[PDB]
């Protein structure tokens, strides 16, 4: 989730 | 957003930084830069288009935009602690990735 | 998921999307394998097993996995414009990505 | 938070997965790892500051969090299995990344 | 998904749950198949296009699905108490109803 | 919404359908069609308000309403396809299930 | 939950509804028994426990818990309308249907 | 929704309040109302197609609406207050304004 | 929750 | 709230923003009154009970308070921006918009 | 954002919508045109500066992008049914009312 | 918001409720009240603001608040039922607990 | 729900906690205790209703359910843990508090 | 979390507030502290083991917990407003409830 | 939670 959440959020 | 969209974005909001006064207007210029450099890293520039995804060329030009997101990442940290002079310097140095790329690829 | 379930979560939707006659099926089938991928990125596979984790071999694995998520989103901005054929087109070049890793790996 | 603050939150984790006896505890405390890492990996350390950004040891920098978010991902996957012994061994190795980007950077 | 597609996730997760060693993969492939069998329930196979939606055949079809789903969230509800064994014996036998349908209207 | 109320919901966007020329038109008047069914499903028409809930005329009535729900479930996955010609005749098939009902409790 | 305390929540909240003095203590209690119905629907009950998943008696099994769920809907949009005298003639009349499952399966 | 379609929902939802019982159903009435007023708002319809935006009968059209969302407002205050029959005498001064403005430009 | 989001949702 | 709720809220946060010394509390007051402006839009005033609608008092009425809706949102893009003083000003010319509605219908 | 910048915002977005080639592309441009104008609603340019708020002036100004505001609805509402041409047949007409403005106050 | 402007909520509320003839009026009035008594909790009144937290006084202080509190609650409890005069009464209780504490500490 | 319905809610959940072989019914059971806690620390006992809100009676009451709420989340705590035996001890002692407010306000 | 865990949370964010430069930081802290707080209060720490849950000890314990809760929301209201130095000042008067707990059950 | 629910919802 974590390198997802990086650009998205 | 195509390439060129997402490259005004950039270029507008690094303006709108520079001559910000408040931390709020720093903090949404930078976010909207985010959004633009992340929209731009799986773009195909012109002078790539006949290009290998995995080539030597089209692996630089993503490297970019991985580079500039996480700079501006860091320029956002310091917009949210409210330091307006300190975040327009991290804006300012943004500047040597975009000229990087596009003495390559534009 | 493990990372055979991730492989067979990739290979259904990347036949969806060339049976695909419109945009919307295009794009589930894109997001789906967007987490397919984010999921399997981090996986060792069986032939890397006893294969340090800074190896060239599990670096290139996992860049792999980066390669075919930039490729996804290329894809997906195109199926969110509604660009059927061009969509697919783009997932087509998807599958050097796939064959790429196996050829190497599998 | 800060590099520093990152740190702590990365090694006292560390500390509540080593003494944990339950999923939930493990799977919490790695979740709080990725955040930690997640937010580190845009840092510039004090040793780092006179570099590039497109420095080799910069790239090398930035690689480690990414080596680390992967490492934290494997071991979060375990931990949601309820596989608890499986995850604190996949903790314990977290600990030869840690040291080669000391051992470099810090 | 399609009725073709909606039975490759039924298939595909029936032997996910077979093969698992933990509740979350159970719970999840289970998820999925209750996901999968809803969308299936409206659809109309290949050899009852012919029929009227109000015709026996078309009744004990959209029933076979419903009767699908609720041993389905039986077995989910066995998973969800981190019963592995029951839930995989549970979700064994949904092949029994698998296996009628298909031998009326497959 | 009362039990006329939902008709004329029905009756309305049925004629919206008929005469639309973009998906989006469709899939939003047949939402608003799944929306009054699901609510005329539970409601006790004049000419069956003395009869038992248990009887062949109250489970007939309410089985009129699964029926006609499971189609415009079949034709809202067609418009949400932006297959328009396709869900206009989807939704021209409904009148065989809304007149059956209306012949026996009408 | 399982069965037994599924008709417990049955029991209890239609006991709230007879007492009830206002639409939101009647709305509250309806809500339960329809989460309690949703769950009890898919359970095996002892005295149909060695019984086929397709009987006659699993069949009406089923078949009484949808109707329960329909009837509680009928309430609702009764309650939902702050008619609180109406609401509760409704609920009583559920009882038949509590009557007849337990006549036969209890 | 066309200009057509919005003035279909303001006549039925009229209708509802009139006929209605309580203040849930003439809420419920007065937000669809509220909804197709504010899409009416900005359509240019069939007897003004060749006049300009900055028109005085595209002016007065739109004021038409602007004057008919603020009575809703109204009345809806009125519905949210419980006060039914006073929200129902503010529903039917809403006929002078529907009516005035169809007989300059329906 | 099948039964009920088929409708709800 | 009716109209001497919504008066009250206004003269209390109008001395809230006087006394503030920081941007949230500003924020906050400023946000409460265009609250409460929105629902004072649609009332109709004790001394303009028998006045129409489309009267030119009820008008001019309506037009104070987008008059007050407009200058509250300008003071609000101040305060965002932690132009503490500005907004105070911005606030204290609302006056005029108070008074000038005061004199001809309170 | 101050006025400078929504209107570089609503310039930059009337060429994207001039060049677009599908539905998503020209909603997506309207919509930020939408929030632009409607921030700069209440701004007060420089060239009325010394103006007051009810000032012929400013009455005009903010009438000017009141017809802003529901044009671009207009058009936002034919993108939604993904009529491209008229969606920017539409866009190109709000030039006028550009062209209008910036005539007395830019 | 401060002291003061949380009492001025307070004590506006009260008023509010005492004159109200419907249960939203009520709830609402209530629910302001809550809020700024849960604000007021944590508040040190000038008469203590040299005083120990520890002390016999602030303790009292900060009790007077979770006390009003629970009464706040209580009446809440009643105007979500409906029950307006019920819910005026219990507010008209609160009044003692107000009493007490400015007795000692206004 | 009233303090009646509460006290059905903590004595039914107490017993599920007792019967249970899992964590997840543990958990739930534990989760509507709390609610049901939450919602009796409110309410005013029969025998307690002529008593002072300030009386030390009443004191003594709300501070039962603080009691009971805290060994409730310790509870809880272990469950979340999957620690169900202890979970289901620390339930078990939950009794004491039950019994010692039922000896003096019951 | 742990006791020891919370109070690692709890000491960590007091020393983060003490260096902070900004508010953004010091609020994250105040929350992560609340946060602590509130998993802790109900915990029982070694000392006071063999203590009944009624004890004056264990109730002495619990108190100092939600005096330090309240404490963290006067910081945090001052947080809110930006003052920074005002809302460090406020958490340097925590220590002295974190020492008095500390003094006799540590 | 149920503490900190009690006040903010
Ligand atoms: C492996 C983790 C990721 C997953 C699962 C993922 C998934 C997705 C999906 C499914 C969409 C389509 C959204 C929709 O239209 O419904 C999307 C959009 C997008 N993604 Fe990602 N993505 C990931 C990582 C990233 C990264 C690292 C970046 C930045 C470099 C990024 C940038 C974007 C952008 C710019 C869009 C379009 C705008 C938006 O919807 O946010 N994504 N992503
Ligand atoms: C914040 C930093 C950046 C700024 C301010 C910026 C700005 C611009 C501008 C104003 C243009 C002209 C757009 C046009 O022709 O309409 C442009 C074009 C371009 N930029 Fe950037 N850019 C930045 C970062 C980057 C990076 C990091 C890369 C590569 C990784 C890149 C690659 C390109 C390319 C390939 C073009 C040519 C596009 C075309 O001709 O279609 N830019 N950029
Ligand atoms: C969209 C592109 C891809 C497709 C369609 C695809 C498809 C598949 C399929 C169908 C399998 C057989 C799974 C089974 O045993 O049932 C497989 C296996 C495998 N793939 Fe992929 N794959 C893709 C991308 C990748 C990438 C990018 C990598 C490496 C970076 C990779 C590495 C592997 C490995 C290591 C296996 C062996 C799994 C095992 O035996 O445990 N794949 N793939
Ligand atoms: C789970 C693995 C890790 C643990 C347990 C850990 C732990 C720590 C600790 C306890 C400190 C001292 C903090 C202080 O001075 O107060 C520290 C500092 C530091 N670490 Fe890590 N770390 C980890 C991973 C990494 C990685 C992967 C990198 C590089 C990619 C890294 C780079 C640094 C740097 C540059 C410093 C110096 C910070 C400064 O002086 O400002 N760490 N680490
Ligand atoms: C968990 C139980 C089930 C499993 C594992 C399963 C599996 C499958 C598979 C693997 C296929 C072949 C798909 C293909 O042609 O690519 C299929 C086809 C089919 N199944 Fe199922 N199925 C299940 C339940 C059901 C039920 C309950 C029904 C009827 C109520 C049903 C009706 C059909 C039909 C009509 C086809 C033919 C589809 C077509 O040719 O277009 N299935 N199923
Ligand atoms: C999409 C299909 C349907 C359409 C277009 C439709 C349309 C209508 C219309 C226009 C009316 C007249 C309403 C009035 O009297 O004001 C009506 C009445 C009625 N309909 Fe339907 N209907 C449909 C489906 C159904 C179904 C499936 C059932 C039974 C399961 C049903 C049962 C009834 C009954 C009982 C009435 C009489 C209501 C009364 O007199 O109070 N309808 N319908
Ligand atoms: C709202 C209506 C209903 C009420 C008030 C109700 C109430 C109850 C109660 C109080 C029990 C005793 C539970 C215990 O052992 O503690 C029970 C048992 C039972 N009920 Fe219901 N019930 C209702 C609906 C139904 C329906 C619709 C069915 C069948 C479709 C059903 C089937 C059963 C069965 C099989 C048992 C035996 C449980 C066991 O021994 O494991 N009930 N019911
Ligand atoms: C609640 C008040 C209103 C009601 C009940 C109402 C009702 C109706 C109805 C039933 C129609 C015929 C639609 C059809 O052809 O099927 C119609 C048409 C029309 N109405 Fe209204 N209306 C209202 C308000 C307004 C207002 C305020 C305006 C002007 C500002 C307006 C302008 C029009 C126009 C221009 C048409 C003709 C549409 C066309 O021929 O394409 N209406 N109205
Ligand atoms: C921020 C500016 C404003 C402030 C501070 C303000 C303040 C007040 C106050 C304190 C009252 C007395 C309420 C009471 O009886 O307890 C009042 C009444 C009233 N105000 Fe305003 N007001 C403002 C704006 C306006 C505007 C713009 C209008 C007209 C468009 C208006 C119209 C009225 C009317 C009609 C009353 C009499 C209410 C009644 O007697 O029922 N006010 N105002
Ligand atoms: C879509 C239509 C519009 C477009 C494309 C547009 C575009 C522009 C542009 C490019 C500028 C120059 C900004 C700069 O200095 O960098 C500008 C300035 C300005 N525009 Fe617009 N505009 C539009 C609508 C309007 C409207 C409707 C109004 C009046 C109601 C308006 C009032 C102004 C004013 C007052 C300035 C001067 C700002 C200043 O000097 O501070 N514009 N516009
Ligand atoms: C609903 C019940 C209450 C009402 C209606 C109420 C009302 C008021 C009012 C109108 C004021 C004057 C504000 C001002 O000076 O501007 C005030 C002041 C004050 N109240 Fe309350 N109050 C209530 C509850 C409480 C409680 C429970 C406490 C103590 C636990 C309390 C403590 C104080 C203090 C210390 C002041 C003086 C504030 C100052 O001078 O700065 N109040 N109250
Ligand atoms: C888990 C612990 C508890 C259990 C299992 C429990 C159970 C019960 C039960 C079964 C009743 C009878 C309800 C009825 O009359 O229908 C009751 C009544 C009552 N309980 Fe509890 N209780 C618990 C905790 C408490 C606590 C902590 C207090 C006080 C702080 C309390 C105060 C009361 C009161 C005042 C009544 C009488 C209600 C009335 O007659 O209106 N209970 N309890
Ligand atoms: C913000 C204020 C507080 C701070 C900074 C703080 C800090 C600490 C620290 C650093 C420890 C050592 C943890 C370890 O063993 O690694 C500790 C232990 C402890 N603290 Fe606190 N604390 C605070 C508030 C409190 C309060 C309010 C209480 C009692 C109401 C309390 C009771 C305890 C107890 C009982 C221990 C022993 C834990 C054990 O050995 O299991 N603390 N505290
Ligand atoms: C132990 C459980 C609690 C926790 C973890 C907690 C946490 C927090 C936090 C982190 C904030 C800051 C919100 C922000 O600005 O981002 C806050 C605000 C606030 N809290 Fe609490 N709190 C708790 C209990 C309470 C209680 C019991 C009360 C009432 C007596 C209360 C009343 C308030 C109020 C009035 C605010 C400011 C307005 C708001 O954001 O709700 N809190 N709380
Ligand atoms: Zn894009
Ligand atoms: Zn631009
Ligand atoms: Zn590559
Ligand atoms: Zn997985
Ligand atoms: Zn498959
Ligand atoms: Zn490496
Ligand atoms: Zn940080
Ligand atoms: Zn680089
Ligand atoms: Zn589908
Ligand atoms: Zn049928
Ligand atoms: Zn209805
Ligand atoms: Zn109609
Ligand atoms: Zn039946
Ligand atoms: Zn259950
Ligand atoms: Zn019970
Ligand atoms: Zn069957
Ligand atoms: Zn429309
Ligand atoms: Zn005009
Ligand atoms: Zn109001
Ligand atoms: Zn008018
Ligand atoms: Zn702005
Ligand atoms: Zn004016
Ligand atoms: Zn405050
Ligand atoms: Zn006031
Ligand atoms: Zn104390
Ligand atoms: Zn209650
Ligand atoms: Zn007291
Ligand atoms: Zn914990
Ligand atoms: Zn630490
Ligand atoms: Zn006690």
């Amino acid at each position: 989730k974590t390198t997802c959440n990086a650009c998205h959020q | 957003a195509d390439l060129e969209d997402n490259m005004e974005t950039l270029n507008d909001n690094l303006k709108v930084i520079e001559k910000a006064d408040n931390a709020a207007q720093v903090k949404d210029a930078l976010t909207k830069m985010a959004a633009a450099a992340a929209d731009a890293w799986s773009a195909t520039p012109p002078k790539l288009e006949d290009k290998s995804p995995d080539s030597p060329e089209m692996h630089d030009f993503r490297h970019g935009f991985w580079c500039l997101i996480g700079q501006i990442h860091a320029a956002l940290h310091l917009a949210n602690e409210g330091k307006v002079k300190e975040a327009q310097a991290a804006a300012e140095q943004l500047k040597t990735t975009c000229n990087a790329c596009h003495q390559k690829y534009r």
